């Protein structure tokens, strides 16, 4: 299962 | 867990100056944050504070909120409470599951501060239209804020809520309420009653 | 034996002709499960395992969700990377992301990862404390101090530890008949007589998973590591891997060579001799 | 941007016997950028239908893709891989041999 | 920096019209979403999105259609109108991480009605201070009554000597129903404005309570007799004097 908040670079 | 925010008390009423405790309770603790937003009738909302997963408080001037994220709990705290702090306060939170991304908000808390009437006046003024004018309204102002302005039913007579307005150059801050009605048989007298 | 999950992703800017491309692939130890094209008429996260396909609409949804965020994180990366390092908008360039976990026999947590990359070079990568960053270069360092001041690697050392060994335990369970399976390899030794006096030896190890295999040759007894040609290990197409290992031996003498095969499917190691 | 060109393997999925059908495969690695063109050839003619699996790439960051199509080996038609990508200023042909 | 944008602030329709909600956003956020709020009423998920190309249903979806198709904005498309959808929207933003802080536009309301012969402009008028008032407490209250209007849609202010003030200034929350026995009554709303007795008796000094009303626009049909209920400023005013 995918990670669900990702933070841009 | 399907989450549900809760907000009890729902309603708040206190005397300015005095601190205040607002809370927030949710079902699943498995948030990603909370945030505190307040909403004035007829207005916006306007975010307060954001406390995510990894933070246990946070402040901003007047007011600090903490978060027991293990217990499904929030606690909002103003400190020297205005009346401008009057508003409905809402707690929401966010999921970590799902990829909805989804909030889910409280129903709100609504808080009314009272203003502090050092020198209470009360009385009913009339007030003539400036066009002429056969017209007139009634004003009852300078009342203490534990006074109840309530509308003594009848048709054809208006009667607005109390409102504070600031004197900020003097320091000074009153109450009032209008009442006006479109028939000729009508006195300030028995305006508010 | 040891497991992973592993999330693969490819972000690639195509300026001019067209919006960004985005692959995600995920997999179990060597196991594709499932996959995620920004091309295809699809739209959805789809299967590519057996066992992945007895989970529900509800997860289904969820992921495709969460793989198009991904996507949409990725297209405003390629802009901001354009810009910190003063690049063209005319040039196509390469975002990759990888994320995982791996658990021991026990399926328990052993370590987390979550690196990235810019266009084939290390760009940021998380250490294994999971609280911090290594920043290849400069443009890197204000990644690093976005990543801190937003505590990125808490929010990441959460799903690695919890929700990654979670899924992952769940999926071994599931997909046991196969993800649980261990196909010993079909070995052989060819010889090719190579120039007067000498001959090369070549050992194969086929139809084997998963992929990790040792295969050595000694000479007498001695390992022959330095002397000895190994290609990379490929899919055999089939779910199965292959992989060789050769030697290069004077003509007459190759019975002195041993090759040497160890694999999780096999009781013991293998030994090999030219007849 | 330091490009990488492809490794290139040529090879059965099934060992090699002469008359029987099996699968032609041509994996290909080690590469970036990941825009990579592969063709399968008998006797220097490209082979129609080709598939590939799903883009992914190693620990290093270079992408690697499997190409393959179904054959039947025999003692003289010549198999081989096509590769062009930036790297290359010439298409790239590696012979299959069974051998390896 | 502009953060998030949402336009138009007040609209009226009449059932069957098609309407698009704006919402722009420079924050590069990939979580964009529209909710309804009904007056006294809780935040209702209309759609959202994670992502160009993507959107999916909220709570209450029926009756609207939104589109993803660039990362700034997320357009809120009714089709064909009906009374039930007469409502305040916002929209919300935020990134799909970073802290996930959401951000609110400052709201859209939207009233929709079967027929716009009940829209109506308000009249304004401003009632002067009590002598009585001004001998017992050396203050002076003037007030703002804005009447008639429909829909609830206006934004009352003070003007003094030409420049707009906030200090001494009250406006009622929310507007009362003139005919609370009908669902499409007009209202009214008032405001006081209360300054120094001795700064209204000056007679150079001008005071004017302005209400701005959002109605129907150049371009609505209208049969009525009466002036079409156009988007307008109505004013009323006083000047101190002596006496
Ligand atoms: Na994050």
């Amino acid at each position: 299962s995918l990670l669900m908040w990702i933070t841009q670079c | 867990m399907k989450q549900e925010v809760t907000q009890i008390p729902a309603a708040l009423s206190v005397p300015e100056g005095e601190n205040l405790v607002l809370n927030c309770s949710f079902t699943d603790s498995a948030i990603y944050n909370l945030q505190w937003f307040r909403q004035d009738p007829g207005k916006g909302l306007t975010s307060l504070l954001l406390i995510p997963f990894w933070q246990r408080e946070q402040t901003s001037g007047r007011l600090n909120a903490s978060l027991d994220k293990s217990s499904g709990r929030s606690t909002l705290y103003i400190a020297a409470s205005q009346p401008g702090d009057s508003a409905t306060y809402l707690c929401a939170v966010r999921p970590t599951s799902g990829g909805s991304y989804i909030p889910t908000f409280g129903r709100g808390t609504s808080l009314i501060v009272h203003p502090y009437i050092q020198n209470p006046d009360p009385a009913v003024y009339q007030l003539r239209d400036s066009k002429s004018s056969d017209k007139s309204v009634c004003l009852f102002t300078d009342f203490d804020s534990q006074t109840n302005v309530s509308q003594s039913k009848d048709s054809d007579v208006y009667i607005t809520d109390k409102c504070v307005l600031d004197m900020r150059s003097m320091d000074f801050k009153s109450n009032s309420a209008v009442a006006w009605s479109n028939k000729s048989d009508f006195a300030c007298a028995n305006a508010f009653n | 034996g040891s497991h992973s999950m592993r999330y693969f992703f490819t972000s690639v800017s195509r300026p001019g002709r067209g919006e960004p491309r985005f692959i995600a692939v995920g997999y179990v130890d060597d196991t594709q499960f499932v996959r995620f094209d920004s091309d295809a008429a699809s739209q959805r996260m789809e299967p590519r395992a057996p066992w992945i396909e007895q989970e529900g609409p509800e997860y289904w949804d969820g992921e495709t969700r969460k793989v198009k965020a991904h996507s949409q994180t990725h297209r405003v990366d390629l802009g901001t990377l354009r810009g910190y390092y003063n690049q063209s908008e005319a040039g196509s360039h390469t975002v990759q992301r990888m994320y995982g976990c791996d658990v021991g026999s026990d399926w328990r947590f052993l370590r987390g990862y979550h690196q990235y990359a810019y266009d084939g070079k290390d760009y940021i990568a998380l250490k294994e404390d999971l609280r911090s960053w290594t920043a290849a270069d400069m443009a890197a360092q204000t990644t690093k101090h976005k990543w801190e001041a937003a505590h990125v690697a808490e929010q990441l050392r959460a799903y690695l530890e919890g929700t990654c060994v979670e899924w992952l335990r769940r999926y071994l369970e599931n997909g046991k008949e196969t993800l649980q399976r261990t196909d010993a390899p079909k070995t052989h030794m060819t010889h090719h007589a190579v120039s007067d006096h000498e001959a090369t030896l070549r050992c194969w190890a086929l139809s084997f998973y998963p992929a990790e295999i040792t295969l050595t040759w000694q000479r007498d007894g001695e390992d022959q590591t330095q002397d000895t040609e190994l290609v990379e290990t490929r899919p055999a197409g089939d779910g199965t891997f292959q992989k060789w290992a050769a030697v290069v031996v004077p003509s007459g003498q190759e019975q002195r060579y041993t090759c040497h095969v160890q694999h999780e499917g096999l009781p013991k190691p293998l030994t090999l001799r030219w007849e | 941007m330091i490009q990488r060109t492809p490794k290139i393997q040529v090879y059965s999925r099934h060992p090699a016997e002469n008359g029987k059908s099996n699968f032609l495969n041509c994996y290909v690695s080690g590469f970036h950028p990941s825009d990579i063109e592969v063709d399968l050839l008998k006797n220097g003619e490209r082979i129609e239908k080709v598939e590939h699996s799903d883009l992914s790439f190693s620990k290093d960051w270079s992408f690697y893709l499997l190409y393959y199509t179904e054959f039947t080996p025999t003692e003289k038609d010549e198999y081989a891989c096509r590769v062009n990508h930036v790297t290359l200023s010439q298409p790239c042909i590696v012979k299959w041999d069974r051998d390896m | 920096n502009a953060g998030v944008t949402q336009t138009p602030k007040f609209q009226v329709l009449k059932t069957g019209q098609s309407m698009t909600l704006q919402c722009a956003q420079d924050m590069n956020h990939e979580y964009m979403s529209w909710y309804r709020q009904d007056p006294g009423m809780g935040l209702r998920l209309i759609h959202y999105s994670v992502s160009v190309g993507m959107t999916d249903q909220g709570e209450v979806p029926n009756g609207y259609n939104v589109s993803r198709s660039t990362t700034e904005d997320f357009p809120l498309r009714l089709l064909s109108a009906a009374p039930s959808q007469t409502s305040v929207y916002f929209c919300a933003s935020s990134y799909v991480g970073n802290t996930g802080e959401l951000f609110f536009g400052e709201g859209s309301r939207l009233t929709v009605l079967e027929d716009l012969k009940n829209v109506f402009p308000p009249e304004v008028a401003v009632f002067e201070p009590s002598e009585a008032e001004i001998s017992h407490t050396q203050k002076a209250t003037l007030v703002c009554l804005a009447t008639g209007f429909y829909p609830d849609h206006v934004e009352l202010s003070w003007w003094v000597n030409g420049k707009e003030v906030h200090s001494g200034v009250c406006t009622d929350p929310q507007p009362l129903k003139e005919q609370p026995a009908l669902n499409d009554s007009r209202y009214a709303l008032s405001s006081r404005l209360r300054v120094s007795a001795t700064f209204w008796q000056d007679p150079r000094n001008h005071f004017r309570c302005q209400v701005q009303f959002y109605g129907l626009s150049e371009n609505d049909e209208w049969t009525q007799d009466r002036a079409k209920p156009v988007t307008q400023i109505v004013s009323a005013e006083a000047w101190g004097r002596a006496d």
